[PDB]
């Protein structure tokens, strides 16, 4: 009665562990009995990595967004509301990754309206802050620094947050850096972020770790950067990134905008596609 | 109020007894411990830092087992935490006696809290200065108890008590599902311990036991630094 | 703030017990010092003696004693509460080996005068003994033991221990020492007592000045080190 | 002055620290039971619910102590402990002498003269605790009992005890028709007056404890109100009082 | 009533018999006689059962007690020196015939206090009413310093002897093996006679039996 | 008579802030180490709209006095800084500013302008010592 | 000072502890007894229940032994403590003398058992005066008050309470050897007495009357308004 | 309803509140969830920290 669905799971784990898209795309309805057979915290967990896998490695826009309308409707049928909500929100993730500017806003207006009433905190997060950078790179810089404000007032009574936490005083850095009145508080929320990413994701610890130095950059201490470039956590993340925000420390300091613009030929490869 | 903060026989004009809210802030005072209750187990942690490393760990021990499945640790007094420690036993043991059955644990915390509120009764005598939780397992659910110096007990699913009792119990209720599990457990209590304990955590400076279905065991200090290696 | 420091069963604000620590303060007040280190088979003990006049009796002014037949003591402060704390161990131990039929590990010993001392620090009938204790002994599969009582009750073991007027500073020259990770073998630890009581006094005594007590696995009995042994130790030390 | 040991009397009269064991009950939660004309309810509010206490239990303010004996508390939890077991000790020992359930009049005047000894003499602090004793007895039918720590007590019909206690039972006999009330309108009347003493827009069923006794089919039953029908009794007169607003 | 005792080479074991007598007819076939005190030591009652059932909890609650508080492995002398004092305390009164045997860190170790309230170190010891057969066989082919499944026969066949001449023991063996790292409760060890199948059946079917009156009372 | 004039003190202060004759345009400013024994007349909206609490700095707000009482001095010659601000410590501003300034003495009695973690780390352990000094059988 | 210690003569040779006790009297309510030829009545005012109490249990007058009873004024629980103590020495009086206990006994014992309760610390003395009637083995009509000092007293006709004075007085202007004629005379005496200080009448009244060996029935509310319509009656007659 | 025992001067207080983070974002409206956290920063107030100070009594 269930050896069978144990040759199934025998063949849906092998394929996750290879994870093609194709065969992704196939494990997704390919768990049609097991969704239902088995409890909601695994099959969640499950379908979003394999969801995960599918947008990080077959970048293929089309057929994601497709497959996230389908997993919605898939548990609008079968009444999985916590699920739900988590792929609208790891949709909402890929429409800002693909600059959906105008999708992932209003969809995540109409998931925070119903998210509101429900218990979940930490999606509730994960939303606002979504929600937060969509406004900001819509150049609406005051309502995202209010969506910024709501997520860090909700984050107040957040459970355990692993890297929503360092997440959070990232966007926050970007927020005051980006209302460009105050450096020394997004100084300090860029290395809460950096020192929250270490050991846990690298390539967030080194973007944050970039913006810090940025940071340092716009308060006119190139010092302090050549400081920190040589502090002991930065060795384990330093290389190309670290050595560009060094050198276009050292054309500020210097004040040679020629070797300001040989920097940026320098960084037309490392950090000038980097908004 | 002043001459009503003496005696414990006499009642404030506006309050209660104000010698046993000195008892409490007595309690207060003392070692950090926490305590989490499981879906399947309970756990209670205590730190044991001291000064002078000449000092032997081994030789006590915050958490004392009651019978084959009831632990108990405290917060503030140790003389007091000893005595009460003794007094369970006695009234634990004096209950298999008469029934010839594992003593439930919810009548061990009751007895233990009307043997501390005895000292509560007249003057002449100090109430004890120390705060007990009790963590069992009965019937196929882990109970989890604080026994107060004024005799007062109540559950919890989750609790921490004395130095910085306010910031843990505001992680624990942070933290805290319904649905954890035993090592999930252990994970939180220790973090717990952590986030006030100010100078890293040994294998020997805290000190946790487990009670589950097998019955109460105070972890031995190898488990105890593989869960701390574990957390980091 | 103040004014809750007259009786023993008194709580003050903040919940703490000023007649408690004002016993702690009285063990200094026989203006003695007292150290106990440990080694992997011996625990040394060693005291300080002040004569008035040669008017007195040497052998009788002893300050550590012997519970059992293997296990010693050695305690400061009040005199006279401690032969009365020294007279209720013994009576303790007594009874615990008629009752139980072996001897009394020192670890036990500790915590039952330790809860003597709890009930009479809970209840105001009693002064609490405001006299601190150090026992030593050997027990199988455990080694040698020294363990350190209280008037408060509070008792609790020690790898090296120390009483009277210096404390504080003794238990810093204790740390300073034990932080080497040194073997302490039997004359090595009563080089390491005696070193402690000399630089925290400053006075490179007289060998007539010190008691010392020992207890090793291979003399199980509280053997009082004798004048002519104590000699040796303390002059090899000089000479060492 | 004269607010030393309890046995003391002051120039007027007074017994100062058996009035501040009185004044000393409007710290304590409220609960309240009200006389039906075929019922008798305790209503009680669960004033220590943080968020991790386990409810392993049956019920806090209200204590059972016989098939036919069940009370509220309100005072000191060590007192309270300490009256509940003295109650149990003594209804089962004139149950043991007697072979009968102790009538609710008879363990009343048991538990106050305890109370009362304890604040006559000895040098001990009378037993902050008031207590609503409810029970059935065949000499009076259904029977509600307001105990006090000063040793007295009281038979009512209804009665609140704890804090505002004062507006709770003013409004009360106010809106109390005796005679004519069954278990369902004397469970809402209860409800009504939680709803105007607690300290709530919308008081959870998780704060408030019910146990109603009942005699049928020749024996009592004491059941305190399940999760299910206390929050099924909480939505109807929340619905009521929708009504009673809607059409104000 | 049958207790009996040896020590061998490395631990301790006991044998206890089964059989419950008041007055001179028997009140039970599979009665325990093999007590728990710890899980290290174990003794053995004989005597007026009531007594023996309740001293060896007194006992074993207050040794369990004593080893709590310690944190070690409670001792055989403290055991039996709690045991005789108490029961001196009584002076006979008590009908209790217990063998106490267990193993701590000297070694194993196996007493036998007498009712009355006095004890003996042995090596080799039985008590009870077929104490005659039993010691006779411990005179017989007993052993010293002798392994462990040796052991075993030699104190099933000793009590074998034990029930096959004495009324007062039998219809079950069980046996407690006591070591430095091995507890084995072997309850029963081996069942010396079955009951004898019957070969009638007394048809004991409906209808048989008339009644006065009816009363029906639902529950659940 | 004195306390009675104390509260007249502060019956007046409450009759002026909130009283029959209002102030346009007066902004008071009220600090108190502890608010809670404040009278409850003086501490409702309409005369003190709003009770701002200044608790002790966390994490975030240590590195950001840290960094705004260092910029006047010298450097650090790379100390950790941020491990400083990491160490979980009960510590005001004011103790920040005090573990500046004692680092700086150091250096000054041991003659070097430019501290490093060892002046520093004596100036940090002298400045918050807490030793507890306490018995041990409170705790 | 002297007021503070129950077994302490004040330099004036006061017990101001017993002196407080008995003060607590006046605060509580009026109950006045009169002793007849063949009757005695006990006047005492009711507390108005407001909507719910239970009036079966607020019981001021109870009787001791069957041929004897008792009003009190003071804390209730303090005169339920004595009057169960006092009820127990009557059927132990009886245990050991077969014979019903004499109105003077018992008075004696409530006396000495306030009194004990009023010679020593750590035992707060009986804050209660309680009026005593009843008919001895041969009938005749004596009256006893207790009071919390410990003493007891022959009164005829006796109020205690709140407003006793007035009450006193009232009973010294016409207390008469006529006016004990009969029953409905000392019925009308009492009812008089206890209307002059609750003028309300009807209600806030209790009575009760012990005839010779009667074993009394307090008058139940429905006579109280027959008695209270004869009072009013006889109140326009002379007026 | 969202504020029991609330003294009217705390209900005015509740009303500036809520147009100052109205203020804070640079508006003119002020929302429902605007008069819910002015309700909830002007009615905070200190409770009993300790559970156990707060279980004496029933």
């Amino acid at each position: 009665v269930q050896v069978k669905e144990q040759s199934i799971l025998e063949l849906g784990s092998l394929l996750a562990k290879t994870g093609q898209a194709a065969e992704l795309g196939g494990l997704l309805k390919y768990v049609r009995p097991f969704l239902n057979s088995i409890s909601k915290a695994k099959a969640a967990r499950l379908v979003r990595s394999l969801l995960d896998l599918f947008l990080d490695m077959e970048a293929a826009t089309g057929q994601e967004v497709e497959l996230c309308l389908e997993c919605i409707e898939w548990a609008k049928s079968e009444k999985r509301t916590f699920l739900r909500q988590a792929l609208e929100a790891r949709l909402v993730s890929l429409y800002f990754d693909t600059k959906r500017y105008q999708e992932a806003l209003h969809l995540g207006s109409q998931l925070l309206r119903e998210l509101k009433k429900m218990d979940d905190k930490a999606l509730l997060v994960e939303v606002q802050l979504l929600e937060s950078k969509t406004y900001h790179a819509l150049s609406n810089l005051p309502k995202a620094r209010a969506a910024l404000t709501s997520a860090r007032t909700t984050a107040n009574a957040i459970y355990c947050p692993p890297k929503l936490q360092a997440t959070l005083d990232m966007q926050s850095g970007i927020i005051h850096a980006a209302e460009e009145k105050d450096w020394k508080t997004a100084y300090s929320y860029f290395y809460e972020a950096f020192e929250g990413y270490d050991s846990i994701d690298s390539p967030k610890a080194i973007t944050s770790l970039k913006y810090m130095l940025l940071c340092k950059i716009m308060l006119n201490t190139p010092e302090d950067v050549q400081a920190l470039v040589s502090g002991k956590l930065a060795l384990r993340y330093a290389g190309r990134q670290t050595e560009a925000l060094k050198c276009v420390a050292q054309a500020s300091k210097n004040r040679s905008l020629a070797d300001f613009e040989k920097a940026l030929t320098d960084y037309r490869a490392e950090l000038r596609d980097d908004p | 109020e002043r001459g009503y903060s003496f005696s414990l026989t006499t009642f404030s004009p506006s309050g209660k007894l104000v010698q046993i809210e000195y008892a409490l802030a007595a309690v207060a005072g003392g070692a950090p411990s926490v305590g989490i209750k499981a879906a399947n187990g309970v756990v209670l942690a205590t730190e044991k830092k001291q000064k002078s490393i000449l000092y032997d760990e081994r030789s006590v021990h915050k958490v004392e087992p009651i019978t084959k499945h009831i632990g108990l640790v405290y917060s503030g007094m140790g003389p007091d935490y000893r005595v009460l420690v003794h007094r369970a036993r006695k009234l634990a043991q004096q209950y298999y006696l008469v029934y010839q059955e594992p003593i439930p644990t919810a009548q061990l915390v009751q007895r233990v809290a009307s043997v501390m509120q005895e000292y509560t009764q007249s003057g002449g005598v100090r109430p004890f200065g120390v705060s007990l939780l009790i963590c069992g397992w009965n019937e196929g659910r882990p109970y989890l108890f604080q026994s107060d110096p004024s005799g007062a007990y109540f559950a919890w699913k989750a609790t921490a008590m004395g130095k910085n009792y306010v910031n843990g119990k505001t992680f624990l209720e942070k933290r805290y599902n319904e649905d954890l599990e035993l090592e999930d457990a252990i994970h939180t209590a220790i973090l717990t311990l952590k986030e006030s304990f100010e100078g890293q955590m040994t294998e020997d400076n805290i000190e946790v036991g487990i009670c589950n279905e097998a019955g109460f065991r105070r972890l031995t200090p190898t488990e105890v630094k593989d869960y701390l290696a574990a957390i980091a | 703030s103040a004014g809750f420091d007259r009786h023993i069963t008194i709580f003050s604000p903040e919940g703490r017990l000023y007649q408690v620590e004002y016993a702690f303060k009285a063990i200094n007040q026989g203006g003695l010092t007292s150290v106990a280190v440990r080694g992997k088979d011996c625990a040394v003990i060693v005291t300080q003696k002040k004569v008035p006049d040669k008017l007195l009796d040497s052998s009788t002014v002893t300050h550590l004693f012997k519970i059992t037949e293997n296990i010693g003591c050695v305690m400061t402060g009040m005199t006279a509460d401690s032969r009365s704390q020294v007279q209720r161990a013994r009576y303790e131990a007594a009874n615990w080996k008629y009752k139980y039929g072996y001897e009394i590990p020192v670890d036990m010993l500790c915590k039952r005068i330790a809860d003597i001392s709890q009930v009479y620090t809970q209840n105001a009938e009693m002064r609490p003994l405001g006299c601190c204790m150090i026992l030593i002994g050997i027990d199988e599969e455990q080694g040698p033991q020294v363990y350190k009582c209280d008037p408060a009750g509070y008792y609790c073991g020690f790898k090296a221990t120390a009483a009277g007027v210096k404390q504080t500073e003794s238990t810093s020259f204790l740390e300073k020492k034990v932080k080497k990770k040194f073997d302490w073998t039997f004359e090595q630890t009563v080089e390491t007592a005696i070193t402690c009581l000399s630089t925290v006094l400053s006075i490179d005594f007289k060998p007539s000045e010190i008691e010392v007590g020992v207890v090793t696995v291979e003399n199980p009995k509280f053997r009082i080190l004798t004048e002519a042994e104590i000699d040796a130790h303390l002059v090899a030390l000089a000479e060492r | 002055r004269y607010d030393s040991r309890t046995t003391i009397f002051s120039p007027e009269g007074r017994l100062y620290q058996v009035e501040y064991a009185m004044e000393a009950i409007g710290h304590a939660g409220t609960c309240l039971g009200i006389l039906a004309n075929d019922g008798v309810l305790l209503a009680a509010e669960r004033r220590n619910i943080h968020k991790l206490l386990d409810e392993v239990f049956f019920s806090e303010k209200i204590y059972k102590l016989n098939e036919d004996m069940a009370c509220s508390v309100a005072g000191i939890t060590s007192d309270a402990n300490v009256l509940t077991n003295e109650l149990r000790l003594i209804a089962q020992r004139y149950l043991l002498q007697y072979q009968e359930p102790i009538p609710c009049e008879q363990l009343v005047t048991a538990l106050c003269d305890i109370k009362q000894a304890y604040t006559q003499f000895g040098g001990k602090r009378p037993f902050g605790v008031s207590l609503l004793y409810i029970g059935w007895d065949k000499h009076y039918g259904f029977q509600l009992y307001q105990s006090d720590p000063s040793g007295n007590y009281g038979g009512w019909k209804a009665t609140c005890i704890g804090n505002n206690s004062a507006a709770a039972v003013s409004m009360l006999k106010q809106d109390y028709k005796e005679g004519e009330m069954t278990l369902k309108s004397a469970l809402a009347l209860a409800i009504k007056v939680l709803n105007k003493t607690m300290d709530v827009s919308k008081l959870s069923a998780e704060k408030v404890e019910i146990a109603t006794l009942t005699r049928e089919n020749g024996k009592t039953v004491i059941r305190v109100l399940k999760q299910k029908e206390v929050e099924q009794l909480i939505k109807k007169h929340e619905e009521e009082e929708a009504k009673a607003e809607r059409e104000k | 009533t049958t207790i009996a005792g040896v020590v061998y080479k490395d631990g301790i074991v006991l044998g206890a018999d089964t059989r419950a007598t008041e007055g001179m007819v028997v009140a039970d076939k599979n009665c325990s006689k093999i007590h728990f005190i710890s899980p290290n030591i174990y003794c053995c009652g004989a005597g007026t059962a009531a007594d023996t059932d309740m001293t060896t909890q007194l006992i074993s609650s207050n040794l369990e007690l004593h080893s709590l508080s310690t944190g070690r492995l409670p001792r055989v002398v403290t055991a039996n020196r709690m045991l005789k004092q108490m029961l001196f305390r009584y002076q006979g009164y008590i009908g209790a015939a217990l063998v106490l045997g267990g193993v701590d860190v000297t070694g194993p170790h196996l007493y036998s206090i007498y009712p009355h309230g006095s004890t003996d170190k042995l090596p080799y010891v039985t008590m009870g009413s077929g104490s005659l057969a039993a010691m006779a066989v411990f005179e017989d082919k007993f052993r010293p310093d002798m392994e462990e499944e040796e052991a075993k026969n030699l104190v099933s066949e000793a009590i074998a002897a034990g029930i096959f001449n004495d009324l007062g023991s039998g219809s079950n063996i069980d046996l407690c093996v006591i070591s430095k790292n091995k507890l084995d409760f072997l309850r029963p060890y081996t069942v010396p006679n079955k009951k004898g199948t019957r070969l009638g059946r007394y048809r004991c079917e409906k209808g048989t039996t008339a009644v006065l009156t009816e009363k029906i009372t639902p529950l659940e | 008579g004195a306390d009675r004039e104390v509260q007249r003190i502060l019956l007046e202060l409450l009759n002026q802030m909130d009283g029959f004759d209002q102030n346009v345009n007066v902004k008071v400013i009220m600090a108190t180490n502890r608010a809670d024994t404040l009278d409850p007349a003086l501490l409702r909206p309409g005369r003190l709209d709003r009770k701002i609490e200044f608790p002790l700095p966390d994490r975030r707000q240590k590195r950001l006095i840290f960094s705004t009482i260092t910029s006047k001095m010298n450097l650090s010659e790379e100390v950790d800084l941020e491990d400083y601000v990491a160490r979980p410590d009960k510590i005001s501003g004011a103790d920040i500013n005090s573990i500046c300034q004692e680092s700086g003495m150091l250096a000054v009695r041991e003659n070097r302008y430019i501290v490093l973690a060892k002046d520093f780390e004596k100036a940090y352990k002298t400045v918050i010592k807490k030793d507890e000094q306490e018995h041990e059988f409170y705790k | 000072s002297y007021d503070r210690a129950i077994t302490v003569f004040s330099p004036d040779g006061h017990l101001f502890q017993v002196e407080y006790a008995q003060e607590a009297v006046k605060k509580g309510s009026t109950a006045v007894g009169v002793r007849g030829r063949d009757i005695v009545v006990l006047g005492v005012e009711k507390k108005s229940v407001a909507k719910l109490q239970d009036e079966r249990t607020v019981r001021k007058i109870c009787a001791l032994d069957d041929n004897v009873c008792m009003a009190f004024a003071g804390l209730t629980a303090d005169a339920r403590i004595v009057i169960n103590r006092a009820r127990v020495e009557c059927q132990s009086h009886r245990l050991t003398v077969e014979d019903p206990v004499t109105v003077e006994y018992i008075t004696r014992y409530i006396a000495s058992l306030k009194q004990r309760y009023t010679q020593s610390n750590g035992r707060r003395p009986f804050g209660i005066s309680a009026l005593i009637v009843g008919f001895d083995f041969d009938g005749t009509p004596r009256l006893y008050q207790t009071d919390p000092s410990g003493t007891y007293h022959a009164w005829k006709a006796n109020a205690i309470g709140r407003g006793a004075k007035s009450v006193r007085e009232f009973l010294e202007k016409n207390y008469t050897d006529e006016a004990i004629e009969t029953d409905d005379l000392t019925i009308k005496l009492v009812i008089k007495a206890l209307l002059e200080v609750v003028q309300s009448g009807g209600k806030n009244i209790e009575l009760a009357v012990m005839r010779r060996d009667q074993s009394l029935k307090i008058l139940n509310p429905e006579e109280i308004e027959k008695y209270v319509a004869e009072i009013e009656k006889e109140k326009e007659e002379n007026e | 309803e969202l504020m029991p025992g609330a003294s009217g001067a705390e209900v005015k207080g509740v009303c500036t509140e809520a147009g100052m983070y109205a203020l804070r974002e640079r508006r003119v409206h002020v929302t429902q969830e605007d008069f819910e956290m002015a309700v909830a920063k002007v009615m905070q107030k200190d409770s009993e920290k300790n559970m156990s100070i707060k279980k004496l009594w029933k």
